[PDB]
């Protein structure tokens, strides 16, 4: 079992590192404002038709561009979900959503969270799924990658004020990274057995005489983009547990590869754009060490599993409850760690039915800020916030000015880094406290006691951290839960995006001073261990009391 | 004021592409290339759809192969309400359900081991698990053989015929398609 | 000034009892601790009479130890401020009084006037005699003797001051030995760099450096996340079982927030300034001192800074058509009027060794040509011979302007003069060249080791000279510097400032001349000399009282020590919190969650004892780390990665380990004392 | 839920406002 787990981790990381390097070079070309080969001409005439000029905005107009696109998508998706009974492609004649559910789903799919407090096959029509949900799966991912493009450009640019063209960045990302790769992934999913059609719900005569209604719809097209853009918004309520979304083990391997593909490629692109690939390798070493430790812990916990199974007459204590039979507990543990570290809401298995440690480590991995490949762009700039914290600490301990990649770290960047670090744990703690003092927030619990508190804490952490993965035993379809979680997603996305863009606008004006003999190498095992220690220690000192009142209490029960 | 037009133009173009070209091209290419597995992987005999090859149906008969328990709403193995039980380890309801399932499976399978496979007493993640392990199938061979008047050799051969394996042993598990297994059993009987 | 004097400790403890009400809210971490202490005091009063909990003794002990934590943090801050004030008051106790000799005319012996100290302004002329205290700082316009600066510098050996030379300005409060010095006042008393430093120390309104501000922002953010966790712990346990008491939450919050560095930040800053004062360096503010730890290049003037100056004629090579009794006469005629110490030495030794004292010094038709740094010219047109002298390039320029040419013997002679390090200087009649007079310069002494230490620090030291290229090379090889820059105009030094700042490299420099004012103005580190002029001292952000060129070693030492003390104490405070969790969380959750008692890896006695031990350790770590913050961390010159690794291994691992031992020992002491 | 809970929530919000003020206006 341990050998199989080691082989699975090694194969997954090897294939991911092989695949993400050419995509890293392509993303570096996109950062450096160099058009991809073959895209010249058609990109120019498309920009001329769309009316985007050769202008190059600063951080204020770049952030206003991203926020305006996100608010326009939010309004369009909210009205689409509210008035979905007038739009076509509704064979089940599903009614329009309530105001709270529509607002929660709209904010959820715009903030790259993709929390779902509903069953897709019962709630949403085909046109809604393929026309608001899929376009927001593309657009939120493109917005996150555009923000990290701005941050990387700020780190590589010398004493300028501009930050690139935001519309050009969004169009380039969506058209040349998101759409064709998702097209290939969706075609492979269809080949393996995933669903892609527009037929009405097929009636099935069961062999024993029952009658089950099979849901249909363009499942694979949304599945490819929810894998690629670290989105995780399931077509059905089962999410990636559903055989129409993830039919095979090869499909699930491609799913995990697509989840980690763009954050790793963004780390490679960052290292190549700055010229020193050792920086990107340092970042990847930190995330890979934390990820491997977390994966090993979660597979060990799930293999230990339910201790009552041998007492109640079972072959093994293997925690197969709430896990699909086509995937092992090792594969389910790996997917759980990948999605809860990578800010993806996809679940191969119901995390509520996981053991105490195997639910803590995913929930703590969300709670540390989603820095272990934590989403498209979002993980990279959260890791950048932790890198500025680490280089501030390192510069203090060496007696020099705080320094990263030739650029000084000053009072304004420390203020904005501190605020961006502060936004998400504040939301998690206050939202969980508000849910825990309210009967509307406590009546949604399913399991009693420390695991119910784990349910509430997991929901608030996934909402504020733009993850969207759920225990799903919580009944978050109430108006109180919908509004609270929508507020958490909105603030935890945009109040972290805004100070990151402010950091970028503070860092464009500075000049990258060359290295010297006394400078600190921001790479190597010393800085990898320092950054890992900073991330784990900050997340721990924030969230150990919550874990102690939740999953640690359940484990020690 | 000269900044609203690029926002609207980019949003309408990206919405049009990623909501009417990428899904349209995906659907067209899927229906052209992989039509059976794009339309549902439906097992159709004549004009009647007996079930998808991926969803799995609620089998409670003595002569059929029983799959994993389902925790969907309304009837078990309901595809309209897919989702697991979401029951914690510390929840006494999970222990009660496991005890009831173990007792029911021991009553249904008297000529077998007293250590029931874990997937037969643990509910799946989706509630639509069409798959069990060949170990669970081998545990269920005596009951099916007694009910259908077959032999262990033919049952093992048919299970291995309808067994699926991944490319490498660690990315998944060896599984058997329960629905196609039961249709094969019915076609063998008549 | 000792380590902890009895009178200083006993007075500043009363100061700590006096800085309770409104000195706390300027520090956010300590204001949080103060608010928690007041809240726990009110909770304990309610528990004693008016609230349903009956454990008033436990809440009273928690409140008392929180007040003790505030008292020890203010003890650190007040002890640092008291040490700085004691050093400033000891330096203030000079004999500068109302005894002065005002002169209406700047000649010697004018009216023997007596004026008080307040009746002095920017423009005044004062006279001093043997054993006289200097009233006010200023350049010396007449006379020259030895000035004992022991009361200001801290070390004896009177310095030699010359009228309007390299050693022109005089430090106030310093005794005068041997002859008299007629002194013109430069800046009015009360407005002196020493007075500004004394006023900055006494009544400490010290401005925070940007590094301290950023660290304060980081500590505030940690305080916010710890306050959020502590505040949200009440409903989280309230739903699970019996709600955790408010006093335990406040105790955990105080134990969690960066109490150590948050209470020792001002102590670190003031102790760094006091250690700067103890190295005989006056600093305007801590910004320059902290920036000095980031500099990578040091600029150096030759004469005055790296050498004592006072060049004297040693070899005196004549020419073919000069022979004897002509070169000395030409040198005296060219140097009788310029007010430079090398010129005065040439005047007083040329007649001495050639018996040419019969030449008159005043002839009623002297041109009185001064000396300009860029022109490098000196001489009096007294008999239509228009005699001049200067550097080699200036002599070549003046010969090529009026005279015919020069032969190779002049180049050979100036090369032979520059062979042993003495700077060349040759006189010309105007149409013909003459012999070369040498000017021997003495190196300051044991500076090769300090330049090797600067090279080990990674600071590329480089000296800007002017003078002649080969003798600059000789003196650079003798001193042990990395590079040199000869033939430099005064604009070239500012050009080098802007060239090094254009690379982004942070530039330090030292100087003592009055022509270096834009250089010290544009420089990031502008360490002046005590022998320098008042204009240079005012333009510089720092001034050295030891008259030492390589005082940047000690300045870099102190700045790096301040920054590493701040970072190390922050790392220690952050790393203590895992042991704070392991002491408090199983203790805090004992009735609502008795299953959490497995987390008590320290095997502590009771939950109340564990919480009390955590609070006691949080209170006592500040008073245990007062000496570390006062002395600074041990700075050793290594590479950046090795220094970071050593500081991490000795501070982060220390904060990982030491609080476990401390809390365990406090718990065992409480158990064997029977208090809890 | 009660007067004590209201007072505690108000005190925590006041301390949070003071700390955010100190972070934004850290002179
Ligand atoms: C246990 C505690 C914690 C554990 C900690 C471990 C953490 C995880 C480690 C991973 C960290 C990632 C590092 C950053 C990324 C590095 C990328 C890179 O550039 O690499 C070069 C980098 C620097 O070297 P360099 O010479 O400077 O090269 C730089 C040049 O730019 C490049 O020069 P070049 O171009 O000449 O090089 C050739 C080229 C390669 O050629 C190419 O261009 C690629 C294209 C090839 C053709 C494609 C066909 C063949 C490829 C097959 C895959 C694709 C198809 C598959 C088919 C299926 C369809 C999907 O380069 C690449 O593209 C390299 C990328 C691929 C290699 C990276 C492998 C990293 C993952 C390691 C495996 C996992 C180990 C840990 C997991 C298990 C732990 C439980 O070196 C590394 O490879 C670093 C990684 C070292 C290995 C890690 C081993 C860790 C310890 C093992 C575990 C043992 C302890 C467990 C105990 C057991 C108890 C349970
Ligand atoms: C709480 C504090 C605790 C104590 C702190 C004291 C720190 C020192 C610890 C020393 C003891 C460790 C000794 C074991 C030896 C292994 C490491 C080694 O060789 O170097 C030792 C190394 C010093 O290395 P260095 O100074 O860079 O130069 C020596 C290198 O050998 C020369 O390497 P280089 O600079 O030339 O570059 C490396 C080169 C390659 O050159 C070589 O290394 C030589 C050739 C060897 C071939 C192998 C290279 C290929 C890679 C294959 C597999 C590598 C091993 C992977 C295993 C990882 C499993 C965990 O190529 C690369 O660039 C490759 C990428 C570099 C990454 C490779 C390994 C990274 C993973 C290891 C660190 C992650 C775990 C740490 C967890 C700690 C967290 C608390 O020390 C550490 O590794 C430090 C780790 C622990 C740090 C803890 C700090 C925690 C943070 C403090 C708390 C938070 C602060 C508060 C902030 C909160 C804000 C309010
Ligand atoms: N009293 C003097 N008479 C003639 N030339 C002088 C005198 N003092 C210095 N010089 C010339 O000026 C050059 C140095 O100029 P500068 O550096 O401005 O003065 P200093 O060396 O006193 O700081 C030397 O090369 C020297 O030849
Ligand atoms: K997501
Ligand atoms: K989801
Ligand atoms: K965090
Ligand atoms: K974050
Ligand atoms: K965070
Ligand atoms: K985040
Ligand atoms: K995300
Ligand atoms: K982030
Ligand atoms: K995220
Ligand atoms: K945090
Ligand atoms: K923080
Ligand atoms: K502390």
């Amino acid at each position: 079992m341990a050998a199989q787990g080691f082989l699975l981790i090694a194969t997954f990381l090897l294939v991911l590192m092989v695949l993400a390097r050419p995509l890293g070079s392509g993303l570096a070309r996109l950062i450096n404002d160099i058009p991809l080969p073959g895209t010249t001409g058609v990109e120019r005439v498309l920009f001329r038709a769309l009316g985007v000029s050769d202008r190059e905005m600063n951080w204020k107009q770049y952030l206003c561009a991203i926020l305006g696109l996100n608010m326009l998508g939010l309004a369009v998706l909210f009205f689409m979900l509210l008035g979905q009974h007038y739009l076509p492609l509704n064979p089940q004649q599903l009614p329009g959503l309530s105001w709270d559910l529509a607002l929660n789903t709209a904010v959820s799919f715009v903030t790259n969270t993709n929390w779902q407090s509903y069953s897709g096959e019962t709630t949403l029509s085909y046109f809604s799924q393929m026309a608001g949900l899929t376009v927001q799966n593309f657009l939120s991912a493109a917005s996150g990658i555009a923000v990290i493009f701005a941050l990387i450009r700020a780190f590589t640019r010398q004493s300028m004020s501009t930050l690139g063209n935001a519309w050009v960045d969004l169009l380039r990302i969506t058209l040349w990274v998101l759409v064709p790769v998702a097209l290939l992934i969706a075609l492979f999913f269809i080949q393996q057995g995933a669903l892609q059609n527009f037929l009405p719900y097929q009636a099935v005569n069961t062999v024993e005489g029952a009658q089950q209604l099979l849901p249909m719809g363009p499942v694979a097209s949304q599945e490819a983009i929810k894998m690629l853009g670290t989105n995780g918004g399931g077509f059905f309520n089962a999410n990636s547990s559903h055989p129409f979304e993830n039919p095979t083990a090869l499909t699930n391997f491609v799913q995990m590869l697509a989840i980690f593909l763009i954050p790793t490629a963004l780390c490679f692109a960052f290292g190549e754009v700055m010229g020193d690939r050792r920086q990107g390798r340092m970042l990847l070493w930190a995330m890979s060490v934390i990820f491997v430790i977390c994966v090993g812990v979660v597979m060990w916990a799930e293999v230990q599993g339910n201790p009552h199974l041998l007492a109640l007459g079972t072959d093994s204590s293997i925690n197969m409850e709430g896990k699909e039979s086509r995937f092992g507990v090792l594969v389910s543990s790996l997917f759980a760690v990948v999605t809860t570290a990578a800010s993806c809401g996809a679940v191969i298995a119901m995390h509520d039915s996981f053991t105490a440690l195997g639910g803590m480590v995913p929930m703590w991995l969300m709670q540390i800020g989603e820095v272990v490949f934590g989403g498209v762009g979002s993980g990279l700039y959260g890791m950048m916030l932790f890198v500025l914290l680490a280089v501030f600490i390192a510069g203090l301990m060496i007696g020099r000015t705080p320094e990263y990649l030739g650029k000084k770290i000053d009072v304004r960047e420390m203020k904005l880094t501190a605020l961006a670090i502060l936004v998400t744990p504040t939301l998690v703690l206050m939202g969980a406290a508000l849910a825990m003092m309210t009967d509307a927030g406590r009546s949604a619990m399913l399991n009693p006691g420390p695991h119910g508190f784990s349910e509430v804490l997991y929901a608030v952490s996934s909402a504020a951290n733009n993850n969207g993965s759920a225990f799903a035993g919580l009944s978050a379809n109430s108006p109180f839960w919908n509004c609270l979680l929508a507020f958490c997603m909105f603030v935890g996305r945009f109040g972290v995006i805004i100070p990151v863009m402010a950091i970028a606008g503070s860092l464009v004006s500075k000049k990258s001073q060359a290295a010297s003999s006394g400078t600190l190498p921001t790479h190597g095992p010393l800085f990898v261990g320092l950054l890992i220690g900073t991330v784990l220690l900050v997340g721990a000192l924030t969230f150990i009391p919550a874990l102690a009142l939740g999953p640690v209490a359940e484990y020690l029960s | 004021m000269s900044g609203l037009r690029p926002a609207l133009s980019t949003f309408i173009f990206l919405l049009l592409i990623t909501g009417g070209v990428y899904p349209l091209l995906t659907t067209v290419l899927g229906q052209w290339w992989f039509p059976w597995q794009a339309n549902g992987s439906l097992i159709r005999e004549g004009d009647t759809v007996r079930g998808s090859a991926l969803i799995g149906q609620n089998f409670t008969g003595n002569g059929y192969f029983h799959g994993r328990p389902s925790a969907t709403a309304e009837m078990p193995y309901n595809p309209q309400a897919s989702g697991g039980s979401n029951l914690a380890v510390s929840n006494p309801e999970l222990d009660k359900l496991i005890a009831a399932r173990v007792a029911a499976l021991r009553a249904a399978n008297p000529d077998a081991s007293a250590s029931v496979p874990v997937e037969l007493v643990t509910a799946s993640a989706s509630g639509l698990d069409n798959n069990i392990t060949p170990q669970a199938a081998a545990w269920q061979i005596p009951r099916v053989a007694k009910a259908r008047n077959l032999s262990v050799e033919q049952l093992t051969q048919l299970i291995a015929k309808y067994s699926q394996q991944p490319l490498v042993k660690y990315i998944g598990q060896p599984v058997v398609n329960i629905v196609e297994l039961n249709l094969a059993l019915d076609k063998l009987d008549e | 000034a000792l380590f902890e004097p009895t009178l200083v400790v006993q007075a500043l403890k009363e100061a700590v009892k006096k800085l309770n009400p409104q000195a706390q809210w300027r520090n956010p971490v300590m204001f949080i601790v103060w608010i928690g202490s007041l809240l726990t005091t009110c909770i304990s009063i309610a528990m004693a009479s008016g609230a349903m909990p009956g454990n008033a003794l436990f809440s009273a002990a928690i409140s008392g130890w929180l007040w003790i934590t505030v008292l020890f943090a203010n003890f650190a801050e007040a002890l640092a401020e008291g040490r700085s004030k004691a050093q400033a008051n000891s330096l203030k106790g000079v004999k500068k009084t109302a005894f002065a000799r005002k002169l209406r005319e700047p000649k010697y012996g004018a009216a023997a006037d007596k004026v008080p100290a307040d009746q002095l302004r920017k423009g005044d002329i004062v006279l001093v005699e043997a054993g006289d205290i200097i009233p006010c700082d200023g350049e010396v316009i007449e006379g020259g003797a030895s000035v004992d600066e022991s009361a200001i510098t801290g070390e004896s050996a009177p310095v030699i001051r010359e009228s309007g030379g390299d050693f022109a300005s005089v430090t106030g409060g310093t005794r005068i030995l041997s002859d008299w010095l007629v002194i013109e006042c430069s800046v009015n008393p009360g407005e002196t760099f020493l007075d500004r430093m004394i006023a900055m120390v006494e009544g400490a309104q010290r401005r925070k450096t940007p590094n301290e501000i950023a660290l304060t922002i980081l500590l505030i953010a940690l305080t916010i996340v710890f306050l959020l966790a502590t505040a949200t712990l009440w409903p989280f346990s309230a739903w699970g079982g019996n709600a955790v008491s408010v006093t335990v939450l406040v105790a955990l919050l105080v134990c969690l927030i960066p109490t150590t560095i948050g209470g020792l930040l001002s102590a670190i800053g003031v102790a760094g300034m006091s250690r700067m004062l103890g190295a005989n360096v006056i600093a305007t503010s801590g910004r320059a001192v902290e920036a000095a730890g980031d500099v990578d290049v040091l600029l150096l003037d030759k004469t005055g800074t790296i050498t004592l100056g006072n060049r004297q004629a040693s070899e005196f090579i004549p020419a073919q058509g000069v022979d004897e009794k002509t070169l000395a006469d030409a040198a005296q005629l060219a140097s009788l009027a310029d007010e430079t110490p090398e010129g005065r030495s040439i005047v007083i030794l040329a007649k001495q060794r050639f018996n040419l004292r019969e030449r008159d010094v005043q002839s009623l038709h002297a041109t009185f040509v001064p000396f300009t740094a860029q022109s490098r010219m000196s001489g009096i047109n007294i008999d239509n011979r228009m005699i001049r002298k200067g550097s080699v390039d200036a002599i070549r320029r003046h010969v090529e302007a009026n005279g015919g040419h020069f032969p190779t013997d002049v180049d050979q002679k100036v090369d032979q003069v520059a062979r042993q390090g003495a700077t060349p200087l040759v006189v010309v009649e105007g149409s013909r060249v003459l012999g070369v007079i040498a000017l021997k310069d003495i190196v300051k002494g044991g500076i090769k080791e300090r330049f090797a230490q600067l090279r080990k620090m990674g600071i590329k030291t480089v000296m800007i000279t002017g003078d002649n290229r080969l003798t600059a090379a000789a003196i650079a090889a003798e001193a042990g510097v990395d590079d040199f820059l000869a033939e430099a105009t005064p604009e070239a030094k500012l050009a080098l400032i802007r060239q090094y700042q254009a690379e982004g490299r942070l530039v330090a420099m030292t100087g003592d001349g009055t022509n270096d004012a834009p250089a010290l103005a544009q420089a990031d580190v502008a360490v002046a000399m005590n022998s320098g002029t008042q204009a240079a001292k005012e333009a510089g952000n720092m001034v050295d009282l030891d008259s030492n060129p390589t005082k940047l070693i000690e300045v870099v030492h102190i700045g790096k020590q301040m920054l590493m003390t701040r970072g190390s104490l922050t790392t220690f405070s952050i790393a203590n919190d895992v042991a704070k969790y392991f002491a408090i969380i199983p203790a805090a959750f004992a009735a609502t969650y008795p299953q959490l008692n497995a987390l008590n890896i320290m095997c502590l006695h009771s939950p109340d004892s564990a919480i009390l031990s955590a609070v006691i350790f949080n209170a006592l770590i500040i008073v245990f780390l007062i000496p570390l913050a006062l002395k600074g961390v041990s700075y050793k010159p290594l590479t950046a990665s090795a220094m970071l690794r050593r500081n991490l291994w000795i501070y982060g691992l220390g904060g990982l380990l030491v609080p476990f031992i401390g809390i365990k020992v406090i718990d065992l002491l409480l158990t064997v004392c029977g208090l809890v | 839920m009660s007067a004590g809970v209201i007072t505690g929530v108000l005190l925590v919000f006041l301390l949070l406002g003071y700390l955010v003020y100190a972070l934004i206006n850290a002179e």
